[PDB]
């Protein structure tokens, strides 16, 4: 979506209708700030979600001492050793695809054969 | 009095669950 | 925690409300009499007593509890508290401000307050210096543990009252029927004040399925639910990126942002600071503010009863600005799916109020109550003209018969169960109940069973099998419950060792940064949490921080937790290294400190005494909570879990469990039953019903329960 | 020690220019870059007045005009009482700040309204640079945070309680622009303007 | 100094020898801000301290924009004397330093003229742009005090024990309800303070009584029971079978319960 905010007055934008262009304008409510929308798109809504699954690595996520370990092959270093996770995000339907972090480039690959 | 940790079950004591559940 | 309620808490509360103020108004017909009188009573250190008693003829003496038992006593202490007298005068100039004087009568004093009852084996008792011989000489068991009281000559035990922990968010699920789908509350409360209980709900309107789902909070003294938006900007956030900012603190979570869009949509008219508050003063509950002062009672419910745990004080905006955003961020978090619902049944969550904090609540409310009848009749002494007299002014009664009333019958006020006679059918049966904890029961969540987090903390089997079940809990063998330390010194170190205070942190330009809880207050950000951990670390495990303190670090959300509160349920748990030397982790207890541990034992039955604080000191074992239980990795075996790796067949089959990045190791498994489990011979060959009945059932046994 | 550097020496602030004057921290909330020596209308005033009420109170420009044209048109009781005890210097910051900081400048174009923030406050020390190099040491005791007022033509508490209320249904997206062409609810420094220019014409 | 504020009047001229106006030419002295440990804090904020005296000098290395903080030796010496000032903003932007100072005061578009505000002598000392930590130097040889005195803050406790009471327990509550020892204090002793005074007044005859009465009718019209009696000390049966004579109360009006003097007196 990437919400965009005014410059004068950090209030979040929003679109309006213009004729003599019939371009897409974002006006701020407060100060009128106008500017060009650099996407058509305006409102987004998923009903299966992606994002999240993945959240939580860090640059010292390996020093997490409750993460297992596993002796798999990471596709940038050909490095054994990483950590893994399942995915983060906690709805009750998500499949259980492991998400492999190598310890040495911190790389996200996963165990997945339906993607890969 | 006593002071008994072997559980005796109160018989004909319903009301307990009686007024667990006063409304439907 | 009698010892720290008796050492700590009792002058803690004395100074709480230790100034009683009157001020007398010169109602001066004429301006002869234009004096206005201000007297002030001060408490100030206050003293305990040996045990005693005061008999029918006014004589005095020491009382043991073995006389105390026979005679329907109670062992009890007198309470002396020091009181200066002061008394102001000021001439009552119309108009003037008044500026008052001594008259210098700064009269001051030992007064008799009232009798606390001594917990047996006290630092205040007799039987905590005596030897075994001295034991002996004044008919005392020495096996005896102490642990309880004696009220009327009754053995008195305090049963520790389970409950949830305070000033933590927890977002809840409503039910399907109602319109709120989601619930973030905290049951802020604090310690050094008036110990008054507020909750904040932070509640999102609107079912899945439905489009208008705004968030509306309840603050206290308000019979409406704010909308978070109006909230913001009456804690000085005008602008919606701000609030966003406060809120959301990833910038491409635009999902969150979704969902906080109808949120600034609802309270998008309001757009100052001034009409957020008049807005929140047109909705006070006290309905007797005029109409210019609601801006100053907005901001008075702000800053003193809005979220009190982090602040009281004025300036403080941004702070609870900033927690307010990290409820509605946990709200949701969980509302979006990123994270579960919080279980109401996780035993770190819960704190456990010993003899401590339950006789701390009492004496406070007592002394409140005493307060209150000093100046009630200091006020009837200065308006009927009569004299005033120091003893009756003070009613050592109140605190002594509420002591007293509370711990004969188990009623907890002006909570049932809470006091218990002491069970003395077996030596084991005393053991098992002077552990006992007891957990109140109507909420939607499963306490009977037994939970994951009990492990180690309570006994797995061990409970009545009544209604009981599940609800009243054992101790295990080696858990402990904390005191409770100050978390002032831990808030120092961490903003000197790079903790950004939270005034002038922006999420958007350290996105990596960690916040930093003490106590469940938000009280900063820092950049590099991995090396102030090990920083931390190491100066808890040479005894620095205190022991009992439990630091959490949660990588995934970014979080540093750090508890000092009391009730904490914790265990001791082996301190795995890495160990160069050997090329693998290893315990930090080696065999020279277990040589230096059974010479000290064999010494008590002249090398230096080697006693467990010298373990605790030198970092080879660490206590343990559930909540910092969550953040490491235990192995239940030393010599079969940690170095790498023909078989008994007879043998119960192991699992090596193919990891070696331990951190901890357990002492012993078989200390994670309780006393009276400890007493069945292989429980682990029996089914678990078995040896609850038989936990039950060894309390009914018949032996030698004391050996006088 | 080679002089391949500069060394600047630091030494305090005498004490007998600390007395009877208190140095704080002004800070502005704003995006954009705020400098009161180009951006603000001089002269400026820095008070400590009420905000209650704003967009009603006139600016110094419409004081001096109105100071204008009136001088041409001149030319039982109860006798005890409980006093909760109080620490005194929460009472002092609670009577100082009763009243918070107000940054106007001479058209209203930028009025700023200051909070006190009571985070880090003590730990603060201000070095000022001199004209030769050498650094002196200011303590600073109170940081502020001032945050723009009515840059954008806020609206009532009436209307706002009006539109909270279900009766009413959706909020219009742009009412206040809305408002704004019709000439209801202005900025304070657009009145001035306009009072200005009514003023100008005779 | 309380004052009004929106005085169409030009009082502040009057009221005001000083300019209201912020004063603006400092504004460009150039300002850092900067964040010091406990130790330091503490020896660089007490106001009995701090005479103009030189505290160290600062070393700014362009190599690598290295800001070092050279302390005297005056001070102390378990206190390190290098330290490094880290720079957490290059740019400080909106950040200003202004003065309060006391004033002179010895010699729609609808408005209200009484705004309440309180007005100060205000200018901007200087521009914030360098955001400044101190952080003692690690190969200083008094860093092991820091760390020491730091280890000292979480390890000492400022609070002592409960103080239990070494005597015989009889000792103590020689004292306590039951006692011989009467209270030698004299805090709130109305009733000694009240039963000391004795107003006694004598039975001087008639004549002279109504004629003091008449002068004091002529001082005022309206006199109670009390101000009359201690304004004449005299016996309130006396004063009563005086003033009924001579006078009457009022019971209804706004001057009720007081004795005013009859009206065939009155026109005297
Ligand atoms: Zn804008
Ligand atoms: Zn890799």
């Amino acid at each position: 979506t990437t919400f965009r905010f005014c410059r004068d007055c950090n209030n979040m934008l929003y679109p309006r209708e213009d004729k003599e262009n019939n371009r897409l304008l974002f006006e701020c409510r407060t100060c009128s700030y106008v500017e060009e929308a650099g996407s058509p798109l305006v409102y987004r809504h998923e009903l299966i979600t992606n994002i999240g699954e993945t959240a939580g690595v860090v640059q010292d996520i390996g020093s997490d001492p409750t993460l297992p370990r596993s002796d798999r092959e990471c596709p940038k270093c050909h490095s054994r050793e990483n950590v893994f996770f399942q995915s983060q995000q906690r709805r009750k339907d998500t499949s259980m695809v492991l998400f492999f972090v190598c310890l040495s480039c911190s790389h996200i690959f996963t165990s997945d054969q339906k993607n890969k | 009095n006593e002071n008994f940790e072997d559980f005796d079950v109160e018989h004909f004591s319903d009301e307990e669950t009686y007024e667990e559940k006063p409304q439907f | 925690s009698f010892n720290q309620f008796v050492d700590y808490t009792l002058q803690d509360i004395i100074c709480e409300d230790s100034t009683l103020i009157l001020e007398q108004l010169a109602q001066h017909t004429t301006e002869s009499d234009n004096i206005s009188r201000k007297y002030e009573i001060s408490f100030g250190k206050i003293y305990v007593t040996k045990p005693m008693v005061n008999e029918s003829d006014g004589v005095t003496h020491a009382l043991y509890p073995q006389e105390a038992r026979l005679r329907n006593l109670t062992y009890s202490s007198g309470l002396f508290v020091d009181v200066k007298k002061r008394t102001y005068e000021a001439i009552d100039v119309p108009g003037r401000e008044l500026k008052y004087e001594l008259i210098a009568e700064e009269s001051e004093g030992k007064v008799f307050i009232g009798r606390l009852p001594i917990m047996l084996r006290s630092k205040n008792c007799y039987l905590s210096e005596a030897t075994e011989s001295d034991l002996y000489k004044l008919k005392e068991c020495p096996f005896d543990m102490g642990g309880y009281f004696i009220i009327n000559g009754s053995e008195k035990v305090l049963i520790a009252q389970e409950r949830s922990a305070g000033n933590i968010v927890q977002v809840f699920k409503k039910a399907a029927p109602s319109p709120i789908s989601h619930v973030a509350e905290i049951r802020s409360a604090l310690e050094k004040g008036s110990r008054f209980i507020s909750t904040l709900q932070v509640k999102l309107y609107g079912r899945e399925g439905s489009s208008a789902r705004t968030i509306k909070a309840t603050l206290p003294y308000i019979k409406q639910d704010i909308p978070i938006v109006i909230i913001f900007r009456a804690l000085g956030i005008i602008p919606d990126g701000e609030i966003l900012e406060h809120i959301c603190y990833d910038v491409n979570d635009w999902q969150m942002l979704e969902m906080l869009k109808p949120c600034v949509e609802d309270g998008f008219v309001i757009q100052d600071r001034e009409t957020a508050l008049d807005f929140i003063g047109r909705r006070g509950t006290a309905l007797g503010i005029k109409k210019e002062k609601r801006i100053q009672y907005a901001k008075d419910i702000l800053q003193k009863e809005f979220l009190p745990h982090i602040t009281q004080l004025e300036g403080f905006e941004s702070r609870k600005a900033f927690f307010l955003g990290y409820m509605i961020n946990r709200l949701l978090l969980c509302a979006l799916d990123r994270k579960d619902q919080d279980d109401r049944d996780h035993f770190g969550k819960k704190r456990l109020d010993l003899a401590g904090p339950l006789l701390a609540q009492l004496f406070k409310t007592l002394f409140k109550k005493l307060t209150k009848d000093i100046f009630r009749y200091m006020q009837r002494t200065v308006e009927e003209a009569h004299d005033f007299n120091m003893k009756l002014a003070i009613n050592a009664k109140t605190i002594t018969s509420g002591l007293k009333y509370a711990l004969a019958t188990g009623n907890w006020g002006e909570r049932a169960g809470v006091s218990q006679v002491l069970n003395r059918y077996t030596y084991s049966s005393t053991l098992s109940h002077l552990r006992r904890t007891n957990t109140p029961i109507g909420k939607l969540a499963k306490p009977r069973q037994l939970h994951n987090t009990h492990w180690g903390l309570v006994c797995p089997a061990e409970t009545p099998e009544g209604q009981a079940c599940g609800l009243v809990k054992n101790l295990s063998l080696m858990s402990c419950i904390s005191v409770g330390t100050d978390p002032m010194p831990i808030i120092t170190f961490l903003s000197e060792w790079g903790m950004e205070p939270l005034e002038d942190y922006v999420p958007h330009q350290s996105p990596d940064a960690t916040r930093v809880f003490v106590n469940g207050v938000w009280h900063g950000v820092h950049r590099n949490p991995a090396r102030l951990m090990e920083t931390l670390r190491t100066l808890r495990r040479k005894g620095d921080i205190n022991p009992e303190v439990s630091m959490i670090r949660d990588i995934r959300e970014k979080e540093l937790k750090i508890f000092t509160d009391a009730g904490r349920v914790y265990r001791p748990l082996f301190i795995v290294e890495d160990d160069e030397s050997l090329g693998h982790k290893e315990l930090k207890v080696r065999k020279g400190h277990i040589a230096k541990l059974m010479a000290t034992e064999y010494q008590d039955i002249d090398v230096e005494e080697y006693t467990w604080s010298s373990l605790l000191n030198e970092g080879l074992v660490e206590y343990i909570d559930a909540e910092e239980e969550e953040s490491i990795l235990i192995a239940m075996q030393p010599e079969d879990l940690e170095p790498a790796e023909d078989v008994d067949p007879a043998k119960r089959i192991r699992v090596s469990h193919h990891a070696t990045t331990f951190t901890h190791c357990e002492i012993h498994p078989s200390m994670i039953l309780g006393v009276a489990a400890s007493i069945i011979p292989f429980p682990d060959h029996n089914q678990s019903p078995r040896n609850t009945y038989q936990s039950a059932m060894g309390k009914q046994a018949m032996g030698v329960f004391l050996t006088n | 020690d080679p002089n391949e550097y500069n060394e600047f020496p630091l030494r305090a602030i005498p004490k007998e220019d600390l007395e009877n004057m208190r140095t704080h921290l002004l800070k502005f909330q704003s995006k954009k870059k705020i400098n009161p020596v180009t951006d603000f209308h001089l002269p400026v005033r820095l008070h400590r007045k009420d905000t209650r009420n704003l967009q009603f109170q006139l600016t110094r420009a419409e004081i001096v005009q109105r100071q204008k044209e009136i001088s041409e048109y001149k030319k039982l009781r109860r006798k005890t009482r409980q006093l909760k005890v109080l620490d005194e210097n929460a009472k002092k910051l609670r009577f100082e700040e009763f009243y918070p900081w107000v940054m106007e400048d001479f058209d209203g174009y930028n009025t700023w309204v200051g909070s006190y923030e009571a985070g880090n406050s003590d730990s603060y020390v201000l070095l000022s640079v001199e004209d030769d190099g050498s650094f002196t040491m200011i303590p600073a005791d109170k940081v502020y945070k001032f945050t723009a007022r009515n840059k954008y033509a806020t609206l009532t508490i009436d209307e706002a309680e009006k539109r909270m209320d279900k009766k009413s249904g959706e909020v219009p997206r742009w009412l206040m622009k809305h408002l704004d062409n019709i000439g209801t609810t202005t900025t304070r420094y657009d009145r001035t303007r306009r009072k200005l220019k009514a003023v100008a014409d005779q | 100094e309380v004052f009004d504020g929106n005085d169409i009047e030009n009082n502040e001229t009057k009221v005001y020898e000083e300019s209201l106006d912020l004063d603006l030419e400092r504004s460009n002295r150039q300002v850092w801000l900067v964040r010091l440990p406990m130790f330091l804090a503490e020896k660089w904020r007490d106001r009995n301290n701090l005479h103009g005296q030189e505290l160290g000098k600062i070393r700014i290395n362009k190599d690598g924009s290295k800001i070092t903080l050279l302390l005297n030796e005056n001070d102390n010496d378990s206190i390190p004397h290098e330290y490094d000032l880290e720079l957490t903003k290059k740019v400080v932007e909106n950040e200003y330093v202004f003065t309060e100072q006391n004033l002179k005061k010895y010699q729609r578009d609808r408005y209200i003229p009484y705004v309440k505000t309180i007005p100060k002598k205000t200018a901007i000392v200087g521009t914030v742009c360098h955001e400044c930590q101190v952080m003692p130097s690690m190969n200083d040889p008094n860093y092991h005090k820091i760390v020491e005195q730091r280890r000292n803050i979480v390890k000492l406790n400022n609070k002592e024990r409960i103080t239990t009471l070494d005597e015989t327990v009889g000792v103590t509550m020689s004292h306590t309800g039951m006692s011989m020892r009467s209270d030698n204090s004299n805090f709130l002793k109305v009733g000694r303070e009240k039963a000391k005074s004795n107003i006694k007044s004598i039975r001087m005859p008639k004549k002279e009584i109504l004629d003091y009465l008449f002068k004091l009718f002529d001082e005022y019209d309206y006199w109670s029971l009390k101000g009359l009696k201690e304004r004449t000390r005299q016996p309130e049966a006396h004063l009563k079978e005086c003033l009924d004579k001579v006078a009457t109360l009022v019971k209804k009006g706004p001057y009720a319960f007081k004795y005013t003097l009859r009206p065939e007196y009155k026109k005297l």
